[PDB]
RNA sequence: AUGAUGUCAUACUUAUCCUGUCCCUUUUUUUUCCA
């Protein structure tokens, strides 16, 4: 049967899900993400839009006010070690990671409004 | 487009004059129009579909990708 | 009657659906081939007055309109598209007859501005129908 | 009739689209099996990795700074053919047919040689007599 | 002028301090400026962006690997998987395409119709398209297509070293005429640091001399060797030839840096750039510590920026103890360059030449367009090998020469074979230019009629017979009248000598002089006037003042520019908002000199944010920054090209027309087919796009935001009038210089003569013309520059 | 135009050229 | 490339008439569609009747050449001297026939017969 | 009771006058991204 008769926003979110499904299928075709469902591990926060003079321990101490983080790792340069202003913070709980990521945007850390998302 | 077809139809509904006679052409087509040949061949296409039927005309024209 | 016209309309709709026909749009504001179609229509209209005879007032008026459209094609194309968009009532047409001594042939006489507009419409419609098959 | 025809055409189009959509999905499934053939396939390398890292940094710079994407977009393949001919030693192929220019413009004119009817205008011969 | 370099260096550190203060102001302004649903949104954006980024980068990495057993297997796997992804996206696009191609009978729409989504291959395919139409009308075949059955089909019985390529590359490199002279050349390099090198072209000096310096090991500590060029395309050719001599890809140790194209990946030993580049790192770096040896292009172009580079290199040779700088040359007029560089040594290199015996006409004539055609035909009836080049001095007579030669060639049939005629312009689309570089047919005696592109820039093979009428156009500017004339003049003797050098490049030349040898010996000048005397210097007076030089009238040069040109340039910069009461550059003058276009055009940017609408006048300045002419006016056609020009017309001058051209080129895919269908050159307006991109990138350094009005074209014309107050004229007469004016026929306001108007340029060719006019009312004319404007 | 005529006769119907083409097809 | 000698033999052959491929105005002639019907409905518009309603010299090409007819008619009438014996050529006292060459106002009538060319023919 | 004001047309004057216009070359910097 045809799928017609739903709402317009329902058609929009179904088409967006189809676009994301075809993107995930194409990434499975290429082999950059050879897993099927393609799911990142939780309690991991990706931090970007910052300055390269930040510290991992100071970022963990700042993030521990809204939930404790198990570890942190800044994605620096593979040849020179210069900071690429991107990092992954591995938390202990997913709710602590969500509470840390819900109160981290638009905060001038090292004179830069860093953004926190998933990885 | 509907504006084009409205011009096509309204061009044929004019007044024919000769000396002291005037009459409004409301039924026939006027062959003196510059675009009258297109209307004649399109109406003849409709009559070809009436004569041949749809199946034999589609067989004669072939598929639309390879006419 | 009623059902004959409905059957004709339905058969035409089914035939155009079967051929995957794309409908002819309006002539756009910046068409690629509008000047070439205007040149072809003006040559087609200038075909009949190549004898350079004594003519009359109406033929000289038509030839002057052809030359005015030839000098300024953009204003002529704008006037043609304005006539296609707006006007639905037209001037009267003259009729006469050619005696071919076995039968008579009707000859119609049209105002030259409408002749220019109809010639451009004929060229555009035949080019679009040939391109869209 | 117009309204009825509209609905009929629309519903027919939907049905056709649905079956074509199914065919596309079938092809995707078949090529997903070909992806497992990629799993049957992959079951100056450091210089290439450094070039890939430099290209990724250039792509991130072009994402951060809105401009043309280095030589891949500003030069690209649609460059000016002068620097393709001179500054690049790699040329490209050419289509169409070359002709002599001397065979090219013997006849001119917009219209046919019969000016409507125009019976009394001589012109029964093409060239002059002598 | 060591104190000049110290002052220049000090101005560079205070420019860095002003840049740091403006940067600190920029971050001051910047700082002063559900959970699974958010996870699904983040994953949707992340996999969409990463999928399109990896799909973009993968074929770029495959192309980089192609330019550079297990690796072959990995490359085969990568090629197969990118082909698989490409056909997967093609299948999805095919599904959307068959969803598009339906009947869909039209809805009755109230109001005016709207243009929907449209195409095919437009440039050059209409000829083969109409050939296919004639073939379809001509081919006749009966019966069904299936007719291969009942065929017995009888058959005929019949009867029962890659290292050698590199060694050939060094053999070709050792076949140069500089190869016996290289040891004495490096000895003279070790002797003096200011050595001038002369030699006629074809010797391969500019490719082998930095090469022989590279095996001399002058770049050992990381100080790279630099070679400048007068034009970008010749720099591309020289860098490509050196890179193919070395087998090393560009961006590496053989690399280039020109405008919008810097292929240097920080490993570049042999850096090839233009003179504007070397002025730009003079404007950034005070001393060439990163450059060991600078190779200088030939001075026979007499380019303005090369003369500025000559003055700065003389200042460096005063300042630095050594740089081993060296200047190339063509002819024997190196005594002035030697005496300019403190009795510099001159080293001559012979080149491969041929007898290019100059013929003569024993009559003075002033026609040179029928006699040149008769000369072409009389060359075509004598000796069969060779190609013919004819020099001319403008577009409008060389198209008439092409038409006359084509009409004379079509008048003969089997008599007189081939003779294909190809013209050269600067405002020619690149397909007709690239048709020249194709080899000639074996039955042809290919004629390339040309302007001075083949004399100066382009090198074309196979030419033997060369005509020369001895006329070229000069862009002469008169500062006493404030008027610039492009007028045809007789040439120079050195120009005729380089024309004869271009004549017999491959074989024995037969250069036909088109006037008397007495006028060549006596009436003809022997020296070409350089650029700085002919033209105004309003662009580069600000460049010299931005580099700390205050003695502009006492600056070192090969020859001094006239004082009236400097007086009018300083008076204009007084009228512009860049000079103080003491003739000193302001911080607004630093904003004037940041972005590199002309200051009279760069007052658009300082007029922006005073009337908003910054992006519109940015694109207006992008079309006013072009070199070649916009719009295509071909031989014949005319009416379609004129209608395509009229279709872009807007009230208020042609600046809004050019803005409309860039606006309609936007939201069109930036396609070449749109520019071909609208008679717009797709060589000159891509340059306008690149200029607009560079000026958009150079907007934080001037600190001007991306502002727009979307309808307030009165604000756009007010910002233009704020930028253009000096260039006004009304009353069929200049309002200041009292010189009569005439409207150009190619302008959008040739008819409907205005009440008040400004302009951009005042080129005199036949009448005193009117280039790039714009409608004003002289109401906001008094609102800007009140010192210049008084009493209506 | 004798040379162009011999060129046209070498580009004519020419069963010899068909023999040459089929011999190069069968040999290679 | 395709040379002049490739198509010099087949220049005036073919029903679409090969030389029509190399007309000057062929690019704007590529957009002319449906012109046979324009002639066959131009009989309803133009008063005079066209005998060449079925062809077009730019599209179809010049389908006939009658240049040999004049030469053979001059030969069949007895040559140029045999023709000129019938005329008043000897009365004109011209030395030879090879140099021979022929030829906004209001008016009461203009549809009358022009008697001057009939007088010079007589 | 006759003054100003508007491209609206029609008369009128000067022994007014039958008329002309499309550029050679070309050069000008710097900074981030996911198992």
């Amino acid at each position: 049967d045809d799928f017609k008769g739903r709402s317009a926003e329902e058609v929009e979110e179904i088409k967006a899900e189809k676009e994301a499904k075809t993107q995930a299928i194409l990434l499975e075709m290429v082999g950059d993400l050879p897993d099927a469902d393609i799911k990142p591990p939780e309690n991991v926060l990706f931090v970007c839009k910052l300055n390269p003079v930040t510290t991992d321990e100071d970022l963990e101490i700042i993030f521990s006010r809204f939930g404790p983080i198990r570890s942190c790792e800044v994605i620096r340069d593979w040849k020179t070690g210069e900071s690429l202003c991107y990092a992954f913070i591995e938390f202990e709980k997913e709710e602590d990671c969500e509470k840390a990521f819900f109160k981290m945007d638009n905060v001038l850390i090292d004179d830069r409004r860093i953004h926190v998302d998933f990885s | 487009d509907h504006n084009i077809a409205d011009y096509m139809t309204a061009k044929n509904n004019v007044v024919i004059n000769y000396k002291d006679m005037n009459h409004t052409n409301s039924y026939g087509i006027i062959r003196g129009l510059q675009f009258a040949s297109f209307i004649v061949q399109y109406y003849g296409l409709v009559m070809d579909l009436l004569v041949l039927g749809l199946h034999r005309a589609s067989e004669m024209a072939g598929p639309p990708q390879m006419p | 009657t009623a059902e004959e016209a409905v059957a004709v309309y339905t058969t035409t709709v089914h035939w155009l659906e079967s051929r995957r026909f794309s409908p002819i749009p309006f002539p756009p504001l910046s068409y690629k081939h509008d000047t070439k179609l205007l040149i072809l229509a003006l040559e087609r209209l200038k075909e009949a007055y190549s004898v350079k005879s004594r003519l009359n007032q109406s033929q000289r008026e038509e030839l002057g309109l052809i030359e005015q459209a030839y000098d300024n094609p953009h204003e002529a194309l704008s006037r043609i598209k304005r006539h296609l968009l707006t006007q639905r009532a037209f001037k009267e047409v003259g009729i006469e007859f050619m005696d071919l001594y076995s039968h008579l042939v009707p000859v119609y006489d049209v105002e030259p501005l409408e002749k220019i507009t109809d010639a451009y419409l004929d060229q555009y419609l035949w080019y679009e129908a040939d391109k869209r098959r | 009739a117009d309204r009825k025809a509209r609905e009929a055409v629309e519903m027919r189009a939907q049905v056709e689209r649905k079956m074509a959509q199914k065919e596309k999905e079938k092809h995707e499934e078949k090529l997903r099996e070909m992806a497992q053939k990629a799993r049957e396939r992959r079951a100056r390398d450091e210089i290439r990795h450094d070039r890939r890292k430099e290209r990724q940094h250039d792509r991130n710079l072009s994402r951060a700074a809105p401009d043309k994407r280095s030589k891949l977009q500003r030069n690209e393949n649609r460059d000016i053919s002068e620097v393709i001919a001179l500054g690049v030693p790699n040329p490209r192929t050419s289509n169409e047919v070359q002709y002599d220019q001397r065979l090219f413009n013997q006849s001119k004119g917009m219209d046919s040689g019969f000016a409507g009817g125009e019976d009394e205008i001589y012109n029964v011969y093409d060239q002059a007599w002598r | 002028e060591d104190e000049w370099e110290r002052t220049e260096r000090e101005r560079l550190q205070d420019l860095e301090e002003r840049d740091a203060f403006a940067e600190r102001v920029r971050q001051r302004d910047k700082d002063r400026t559900m959970v699974p649903e958010l996870r699904k949104k983040s994953r949707r954006e992340y996999l969409a962006k990463r999928e399109r980024e990896k799909l973009e980068d993968l074929e770029a990495e495959l192309a980089d690997e192609e330019f550079l057993r297990h690796e072959r297997q990995e490359l085969k796997y990568k090629r197969r998987v990118r082909d698989l992804a490409r056909e997967y996206r093609a299948a999805g696009e095919q599904e959307k395409l068959e969803a598009t191609n339906r009947y869909h009978m039209p809805k009755e729409t109230r109001g005016q119709p709207a243009r929907a989504v449209d195409e095919s291959g437009a440039p050059g395919e209409e000829q083969r398209r109409w050939e296919e139409a004639r073939l379809g009308a001509a081919s006749l075949k009966f019966g069904a297509r299936d007719a291969a059955s009942q065929e017995p089909k009888y058959q005929l019985v019949l009867e029962e070293t890659q290292a050698q390529q590199k060694e050939s590359i060094q053999a070709v490199r050792r076949s140069l005429p500089v190869f016996p002279f290289r040891e004495e050349l490096l000895a003279a390099i070790a002797n003096h640091q200011v050595l001038i090198i002369e030699g006629e072209t074809g010797s391969g000096k500019t490719t082998q001399i930095p090469q022989y310096l590279f095996e001399e090991g002058y770049t050992n500590k990381g100080m790279k060797i630099a070679c400048t060029q007068p034009r970008r395309v010749a720099a591309m050719s020289v860098a490509a030839r050196v890179a193919r001599e070395m087998g090393v890809k560009l961006g590496n140790e053989v690399g280039y840096s020109i405008r919008f194209e810097d292929c240097t990946s920080e490993r570049t030993v042999l850096r090839y750039m233009t003179d504007g580049m070397l002025l730009r790192e003079f404007l950034s770096e005070p001393d060439l510590a990163s450059y060991s040896v600078v190779m200088v292009d030939e001075a026979h172009e007499r380019t303005l920026h090369t003369d500025i580079l000559f003055g700065l290199i003389k200042d460096v040779a005063r300042f630095r103890p050594e740089l081993k700088v060296l200047v190339a040359s063509a002819t024997m007029d190196t005594a002035r360059f030697s005496t300019f560089f403190d009795d510099a040594p001159v080293f001559r290199i012979p080149g491969r030449r041929f007898p290019v015996d100059i013929f003569y006409t024993k009559a003075p004539e002033a026609d040179y367009l029928e006699a040149c055609v008769v000369s072409v035909l009389q060359i075509h009836v004598t000796q069969p090998p060779g190609d013919i080049l004819v020099f001319l001095t403008g577009q409008e007579e060389i198209e008439a020469a092409c038409e006359m030669l084509q009409d004379r060639c079509r008048r003969l049939g089997s008599k007189i074979r081939e003779l294909l005629v190809l013209p050269i312009y600067a405002n020619l689309p690149s397909d007709m230019q690239a048709r020249i570089f194709q080899p000639t047919p074996p039955g042809a005696r290919k004629v390339v009629v040309a302007t001075n592109i083949a004399e100066t820039s382009l090198t074309i093979e196979g030419i033997i017979y060369v005509l020369d009428p001895g006329f070229c156009k000069q862009k002469s500017y008169n500062p006493r009248t404030g008027m610039e004339s492009l007028t045809v003049t007789p040439c120079s003797k050195a120009s005729a000598n380089q024309r004869a050098g271009r004549a017999g490049r491959v074989a024995a030349g037969k250069c036909f002089r088109l006037y008397t040898a007495w006028a060549y010996q006596h009436e003809l000048e022997e020296t070409t006037v350089p650029e700085i005397q002919r033209t105004s210097l309003g662009n580069v007076v600000l460049l010299l003042k931005s580099l700390g030089i205050h003695d502009l009238m006492h600056f070192d040069f090969l020859d001094p520019p006239p004082y009236e040109t400097l007086l009018l340039a300083l008076e204009q910069l007084y009228a512009l908002g860049a000079l103080n009461h003491l003739g000193e550059l302001t911080t607004s003058g630093r904003k004037m000199a940041e972005l590199p276009v002309d200051p009279m055009l760069s007052k658009m940017i300082l007029a922006s944010e005073k009337y908003s609408c910054s992006e519109e006048i940015l694109t207006v300045a992008a079309m006013l920054s072009v070199n070649n002419s916009i719009f295509y006016r071909p031989k014949d056609k005319v009416v379609h090209a004129d209608n395509a020009r009229v279709n872009f017309f807007l009230p208020g001058g042609d600046h809004l027309v050019l803005l409309n051209v860039y606006t309609q080129w936007a939201e069109s895919g930036y396609s070449s087919q749109w520019c071909y269908e609208n008679f717009v050159q797709f060589r000159s307006m891509r340059r306008a796009r690149d200029v607009r991109e560079q000026l958009e990138g150079l907007l934080e350094r001037v600190e001007v935001g991306l502002s727009s009005c979307q309808g307030d074209y009165i604000r756009v014309r007010k910002a233009i009038t704020a930028g253009y107050f000096y260039h006004t004229a009304r009353g069929y007469r200049t309002v200041k210089q009292q010189q009569t004016v005439f409207i150009h026929p190619n302008s959008s306001l040739f008819e409907q003569q205005p009440r008040w108007l400004l302009y951009h340029e005042l080129v005199l060719t036949t009448k005193e013309f009117m280039r790039q006019v714009l409608e004003i009312e002289s109401s906001w004319l008094l609102e800007v520059a009140p010192h210049y404007y008084k009493a209506k | 135009d004798l040379d162009r005529m011999l060129r046209e006769q070498e580009r004519e119907g020419d069963p010899m050229a068909n023999f040459i083409k089929k011999n190069k097809a069968k040999e290679n | 490339r395709l040379t002049l000698e490739d198509l010099e033999d087949s220049w005036d052959r073919g029903i679409p008439r090969i030389n029509t491929l190399f007309q000057k105005d062929r690019h704007t002639l590529a957009y002319d569609k449906g012109w046979r019907v324009r002639t066959d409905f131009k009989q309803y518009q133009v008063l005079k009747q066209n005998p060449f309603w079925w062809t077009h010299q730019r599209h179809d090409g010049k389908l006939w050449n009658l240049n040999n007819y004049r030469t053979d008619m001059i030969q069949a009438l007895g040559g140029v001297e045999g023709i000129l014996e019938h005329t008043l050529f000897k009365g004109t006292y011209f030395p030879t026939w090879e140099g021979l060459f022929w030829e906004k106002l209001t008016n009461a009538q203009r549809s009358g017969l022009n008697q001057i060319p009939n007088r010079r023919f007589t």
